[PDB]
RNA sequence: GAUAAGUGCUGAAAGCAUCUAAGCAUGAAGCCCCCCUCAAGAUGAGAUUUCCCAUUCCGCAAGGAAGUAAGAUCCCUGAAA
RNA sequence: UGGCACCCGGCUCAUCGCAUCCUGGGGCUUAGUCGGUCCCAAGGGUUGGGCUGUUCGCCCAUUAAAGCGGUAC
RNA sequence: UAUACGUUAAGUGGAAAAGGAUGUGGAGUUGCUUAGACAACCAG
């Protein structure tokens, strides 16, 4: 799950560590890596989550 | 004053063109040379003078710079006049040498040696105990003189051998 | 219950030039691309990589004095047989083999690693014959 | 360079002009015919092909007849390639004859040696015998088989096996006499191979 | 063809010098080629020349089966093996 | 009822290290003839006998040379 | 293949050093010291 999330995040410009820190800080959005694997199935929502994390990260 | 950090004057009768990779083609009456330097080397060359400074105080420019600027004026001389060099091969039977063109030498050592001179140099010396040579570039003329110096070899016991311009022959404990 | 992958994949074609780039700093990225770690559908037991074409492989670069000190050894299994080559000869005589060795040393061992290695094409010079596959240029992100 | 193919006939002696005696090997070589010219832009290296001996129709299949169709000739028994020769003095149908060699010219001879079958260590590699008749029970055996530490046997250790029957070359032989009416060459010395076999004569490599 | 110990010419820190740092030459029975032999199971399984061809059945297509072409083998007389 | 240190040779087959015996290339210290010394170099080569327990070993005659060692003698 | 400040150029980093060593970046001092060094170059 970590490897897949890392690849999906690097497809957006973020890295895994920065994305996880932003998610942990942009509220929490408790999301197990298993359920954040949804990058494979529906990539659009994963981009929304990454956008929120980026918005809080800066 | 570092060896090379000077203002080298020139007769202003030569041609110079510049390109990238420090490709500086210096021509004129006769010579045409091109010495390329690493790009960090700043270039400051006027019509005749070259007031090149050092980009940095570290050894890539605190020491190497003095190597470059100096030799720059060298091309001008090599472009304009030429160069000369001298030698001697003093010996009892050291008259063996070339009768023009290619070199042919019997050392008295029972093996002869044959060499053909290259382009860019002229040799005008009838008596071969002394050697006088001329050319266009100091580097090539020095190599040529090195060629003829290596032709003959000295011996310690006897006061005879091959020497540079005005030089003595090695002497050792031979008895 | 995540999703694995089984034969329902597509492999793209990428072309990377090796002009100026150092040996390892390019080989690592190329190996990572070859294993297929750059896509979210990664799978350890299935090949999901792409095809990598390298051009201008003879203009590679090495830092320091390695160009005259790095030595490639091999053994012929006979007594006293230990052949050696300096990096300069490897660069000026077999440029593609040095790149192939560097990339191959960075791939997992076993059947899948050796089958992964078959997707790499290395050419000396700036011309390749792979035209019908429509290669797409790809710069080194790292 | 230049070369030709032939068949060995045997050995004899010849008296030279000053009155001394020299051994001679007789090579019989009917004229050869070129069959193919391999070029760089089509095959990757300059070469020519030569055929030597005629064989009747029954001992020939359609591919061989088709191959020899281009240069009009009967099917040939032996076909060999020569490379390094000048490629502008040959045609597809040209004929190579023994007159190309002149008496007193150095040459090379390549051929396949005889066979001796399964042979032991002493005859195959020229090793030594153990002592006899001093309480010793060691004769003709290969010898010790390495040291103890490696826990294995090194490659290259020589052991009995099938002997002979491989290509070899003899260099710097010279020609004593040549005649074209019988297509015979007389080399000085020995030549590898059994009688009636195939031997190739080439120009000197060392020169 | 480059290289070791060495020999040099240019020229540096450092106006001088200076075979040494950027450079350029020469230099060993070692090192790669040249000589000889094996070598595409090199699964990366290469190349050129020549010969045979689009057979019959069901299955309408694919497909699968049978008899064959070029060519081999079984069997017999042997030995340069 | 002292003193104070230590804890098998021969045969048949070979292979490796260089801390080089010969051959190659050098400085040298050495008229040349030579010889001594010190660097670089492991490719190849490096002997037949008599007395003898081959010893804390003698001799004979050759060769460009009759190297030192590791591999459970 | 994060963000800042310095060191090292030899693969030191990747065992433990006597002994030897112009390798040597900084913080010091101590000299003579632009009517004046290190090359100065002309001149007992």
């Amino acid at each position: 799950w970590i490897t897949r999330i890392n690849a999906a995040a690097r497809m957006n410009g973020l890295s895994y560590s920065r994305l996880m820190h932003g998610l942990k800080l942009s509220g929490i959005e408790v999301n197990r890596k298993m359920l954040a694997d949804l990058a494979v199935n529906d990539l659009t929502a994963f981009n929304q989550l990454a956008d929120a994390a980026k918005a809080q990260l800066n | 004053s570092r060896v090379g950090k000077k203002l080298l004057e020139i007769p202003s009768d030569v041609t110079v063109t510049l390109n990238d990779n420090n490709t500086v083609a210096v021509k004129g009456p006769k010579g045409e040379l091109t010495r390329t330097f690493h790009p960090d080397m700043e270039i400051k060359v006027e019509d005749n003078v070259l007031t090149v400074a050092r980009p940095s105080d570290q050894k890539e420019h605190r020491a190497l710079h003095g190597t470059t600027r100096s030799l720059l004026g060298n091309m001008v001389e090599g472009v304009s006049k030429g160069f000369e060099r001298g030698l001697e091969l003093v010996g009892v039977g050291y008259r063996a040498s070339k009768s023009g063109n290619k070199l042919v030498l019997n050392v008295g050592y029972s093996h002869p040696v044959e060499i053909v001179p290259e382009e860019g140099i002229e040799i005008e010396v009838p008596s071969q105990t002394k050697v006088v040579v001329k050319g266009t570039d100091k580097e090539r003329v020095g190599a040529i003189a090195a060629n003829i110096r290596a032709v003959r070899s000295p011996e310690p016991y006897k006061g005879k051998g091959i020497r540079y311009e005005g030089e003595v022959v090695r002497r050792k404990e031979g008895k | 219950t995540p999703m694995a992958n089984a034969s329902t994949i597509e492999r793209k074609w990428l072309v990377v030039d090796a002009a100026g780039k150092t040996l390892g700093r390019l080989s690592s990225e190329v190996a990572a691309i070859l294993r297929g770690k750059h896509k979210p559908t990664y799978t350890p037991h299935v090949d999901t990589g792409d095809h990598v074409i390298i051009i201008n492989a003879e203009k590679i670069e090495l830092t320091g004095k390695k160009l005259t000190d790095k030595i490639y050894y091999r053994h012929t299994q006979h007594p006293g047989g230990l052949k050696s080559r300096t990096a300069l000869e490897m660069r000026t005589n077999y440029p593609e083999k040095m790149l192939e060795l560097a990339i191959k040393g960075m791939l997992p061992k076993g059947s899948l690693g050796r089958q992964m290695f078959k997707k790499l094409n290395v050419y000396r010079g700036s011309e390749h014959p792979h035209e019908a596959q429509k290669p797409e240029v790809y710069e080194l992100r790292g | 360079t230049k070369g030709i193919l032939g068949r060995k006939i045997g050995m004899t002696q010849v008296f030279a002009e000053n009155g001394d005696l020299i051994p001679v090997t007789v090579i019989e070589a009917a004229p050869n015919v070129v069959l193919q010219k391999k070029t760089a832009e089509n095959d990757g290296y300059e070469a020519i092909q030569l055929g030597f001996d005629d064989k009747r129709e029954k001992l020939s299949n359609k591919p061989e007849k088709g191959h020899v169709a281009k240069a009009e000739t009967a099917p040939k028994r032996f076909v060999k390639e020569l490379r390094g020769v000048e490629m502008d003095a040959y045609e597809v149908g040209q004929e190579v004859k023994v007159e190309i060699f002149s008496a007193g010219e150095i040459v090379d001879v390549t051929g396949v040696s005889k066979g001796k079958g399964f042979q032991g260590a002493i005859k195959r590699h020229g090793q030594s015998r153990g002592p006899m008749s001093h309480g010793s029970r060691y004769h003709r055996r290969p010898g010790s088989m390495g040291p103890v530490d490696p826990n294995r046997v090194f490659k290259g250790k020589l052991l009995p096996g099938r002997m002979g029957g491989e290509q070899i070359t003899v260099q710097n032989l010279e020609i004593v006499k040549v005649d074209a009416e019988r297509n015979l060459l007389l080399i000085k010395g020995n030549v590898p191979g059994a009688k009636k076999s195939l031997i190739t004569v080439k120009s000197a490599v060392k020169s």
